[PDB]
């Protein structure tokens, strides 16, 4: 059941082939190839949005503009 | 001078032609037309960015970079 | 196993790289394409959620009127948060190739909670449907912001799969 | 100068100022290209969060060392300050576009800014790329050549206003590079 904690999976996909920052976080050894420079990270973290951030979003939303993508569907 | 206050002019462009919520904030003279349903607001605001936003941009950047 | 522990038991993050990542890609279909598909959504999540909530509101501005469910910073924050939660569970369903966690941890009981709170189902359905459209375009790399160097090929199967996860959300809350 | 906004631009107070009705009718004939100009401002500021985040994250994907432990966006504190500065700059550019005049941008944002960045070690090459990406975003929002269905405005040619806003970003670039 949905447990009301506001926790959700948090994914980071690191395709860091060729990256000069050495990997140090894996725990299962080496593939002997480019998988050794890539990683999927999964955490379970609480999702939170501050009231101040929500105020910034409202000031954007209230004008009924849009991004490049999508049809314009507003009537206002 | 750049005064180090982190303030900037926040502009809100309210073109609310046809909107059922009545104008009230602007109390100057009326145009007698669609300009009475539209407004430019400006305000000096301290610009703030949260920890959460910063963490989100960090995660985006890590996921989009390669080398 | 490592992701299951995290998303349900083990508090610390799972770091799957190297040989563990090689193994992961043998247990999910189309592993390399699937990780590209997940990244195309997760790395663009901020714009997806913002565009979906903005579009829900621009189609129904009463949501931010004094009687609307997004009125006040507190409520707008909770709505933005919920869009991100939903998108996160859909993205994890695509990563894992399965809906089980999405169903158990995000959807089961959700409609009952929204009914009690008065969170409007038609509006919520629209936020979800805008997020769906965003995700399909990102998987197929046809959004306005494109990933430059993905190897070309057809990801329409993965795009159908993610669409089905969104449809589970819609069915559960509408 | 937009007199209604004089206290806003000097940071004299935090009071909102409003230009509607007859004052707005007159404003649009004081500035040029009035309706299109206000639509252009709206399309930029209403997308500010995304413009700034995409610019900063693009600066970073082009130069990942910015978020290495030695880079100037390392830690939430530094990242937030960088995103904040991107927004401050974008907002002063938006005021130059609203007013049709670069004065407030030059005088209240750019004057003294390079010397602050130099003292802090804020990398100018990286900052110039953040500004370049923000510029490209604004140009695309203003001169948006998609079909009517996809535009929030009546279709027409806003290439002149896009060139104008580009010039304001170029003043930022020249000041800080
Ligand atoms: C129509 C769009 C709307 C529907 C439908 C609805 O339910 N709400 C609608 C609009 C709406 N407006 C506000 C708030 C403000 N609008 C203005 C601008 C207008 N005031 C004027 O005097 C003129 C012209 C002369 C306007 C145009 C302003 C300044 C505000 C206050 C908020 C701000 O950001 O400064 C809201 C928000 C809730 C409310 O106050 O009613 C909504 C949703
Ligand atoms: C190359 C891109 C980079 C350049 C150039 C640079 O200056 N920094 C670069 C990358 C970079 N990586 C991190 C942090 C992390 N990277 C991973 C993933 C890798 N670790 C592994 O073990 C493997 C594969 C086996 C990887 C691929 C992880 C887990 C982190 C830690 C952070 C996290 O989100 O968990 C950074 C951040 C600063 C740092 O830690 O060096 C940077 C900028
Ligand atoms: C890292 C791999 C990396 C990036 C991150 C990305 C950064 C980048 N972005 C652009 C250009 C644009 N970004 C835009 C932003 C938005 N469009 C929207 O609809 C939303 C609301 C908003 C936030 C995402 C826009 C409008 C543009 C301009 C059009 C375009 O697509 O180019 C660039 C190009 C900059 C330039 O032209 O110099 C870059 C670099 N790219 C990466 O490589
Ligand atoms: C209010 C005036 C209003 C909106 C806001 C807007 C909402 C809307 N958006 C879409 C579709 C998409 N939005 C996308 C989002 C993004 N693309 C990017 O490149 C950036 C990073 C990100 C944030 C802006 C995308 C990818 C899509 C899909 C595009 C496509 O299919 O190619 C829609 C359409 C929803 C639907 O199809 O049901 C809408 C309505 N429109 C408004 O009027
Ligand atoms: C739909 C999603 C896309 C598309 C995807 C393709 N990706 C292909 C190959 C590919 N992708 C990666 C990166 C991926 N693997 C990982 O382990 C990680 C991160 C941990 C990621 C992000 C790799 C390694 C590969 C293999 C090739 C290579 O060495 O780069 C691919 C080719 C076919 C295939 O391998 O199955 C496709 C089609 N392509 C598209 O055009 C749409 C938009
Ligand atoms: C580039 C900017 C755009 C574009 C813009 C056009 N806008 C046009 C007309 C227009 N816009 C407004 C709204 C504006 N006036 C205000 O007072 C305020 C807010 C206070 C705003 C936001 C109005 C009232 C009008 C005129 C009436 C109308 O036609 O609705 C317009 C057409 C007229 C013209 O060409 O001058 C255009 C072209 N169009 C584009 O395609 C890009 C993306
Ligand atoms: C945004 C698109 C919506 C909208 C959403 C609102 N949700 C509110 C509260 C709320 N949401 C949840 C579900 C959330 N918590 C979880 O743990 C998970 C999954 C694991 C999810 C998806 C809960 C449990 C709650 C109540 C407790 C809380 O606030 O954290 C909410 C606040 C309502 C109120 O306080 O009055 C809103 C506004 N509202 C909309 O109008 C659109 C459709
Ligand atoms: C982002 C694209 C940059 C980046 C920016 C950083 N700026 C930092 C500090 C800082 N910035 C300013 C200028 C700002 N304040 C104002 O009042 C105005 C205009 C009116 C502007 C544009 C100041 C004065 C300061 C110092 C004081 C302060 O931060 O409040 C900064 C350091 C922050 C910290 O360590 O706390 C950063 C990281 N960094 C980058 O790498 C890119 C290029
Ligand atoms: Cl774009
Ligand atoms: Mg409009
Ligand atoms: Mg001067």
């Amino acid at each position: 059941a949905m447990d009301k904690s506001a926790k959700a999976p948090q994914i980071t996909i690191f395709d860091h082939r060729g990256c000069s920052r050495a990997p140090k976080e894996s725990t299962g050894g080496k593939a002997g190839g480019q998988d050794d420079e890539m990683m999927v990270k999964v955490a379970s973290t609480k999702v939170t949005v501050s009231e101040s951030d929500a105020a910034k979003k409202l000031q954007e939303f209230i004008t009924f503009e849009k991004g490049i993508d999508g049809p314009f569907t507003s009537k206002n | 001078a750049m005064d180090k206050s982190a303030k900037a002019p926040v502009i809100t462009i309210f073109d609310h032609r046809g909107c059922s919520r009545a104008p009230k904030e602007y109390t100057g003279a009326k145009a007698g037309g669609k300009d009475d349903e539209m407004m430019v607001k400006a305000q000096s605001v301290k610009i703030e960015v949260s920890t959460g936003t910063a963490e989100g941009v960090l995660a985006t950047s890590l996921a989009k970079m390669t080398k | 196993d490592a992701f299951s522990r995290v998303v349900t038991a083990d508090s610390k993050a799972a770091y799957v790289g190297g040989a563990d990542l090689q193994a992961l890609k043998k247990f999910i279909s189309e592993g390399n394409k699937r990780l590209d598909s997940v990244n195309s959504i997760v790395s663009n999540a901020s714009c997806i959620v913002s565009d979906a909530v903005s579009g829900m509101i621009c189609e129904n501005p009463s949501l931010i009127s004094p009687s609307g469910n997004c009125y006040t910073n507190r409520r707008m924050a909770a709505c933005l948060r919920d869009g991100e939660i939903i998108l996160r569970y859909v993205s994890y369903a695509l990563l894992s190739g399965d809906a089980s966690v999405l169903e158990d941890r995000c959807l089961n009981g959700l409609k009952e909670t929204y009914s009690s709170l008065g969170v409007p189902a038609n509006s919520n359905a629209r936020a979800v449907s805008i997020m769906k459209a965003c995700a399909v375009a990102f998987v197929n790399n046809t959004a306005s912001q494109k990933k430059l160097s993905t190897p070309q090929g057809d990801c329409s199967g993965l795009a159908s799969e993610v669409g089905g996860y969104f449809d589970k959300v819609t069915a559960a809350i509408s």
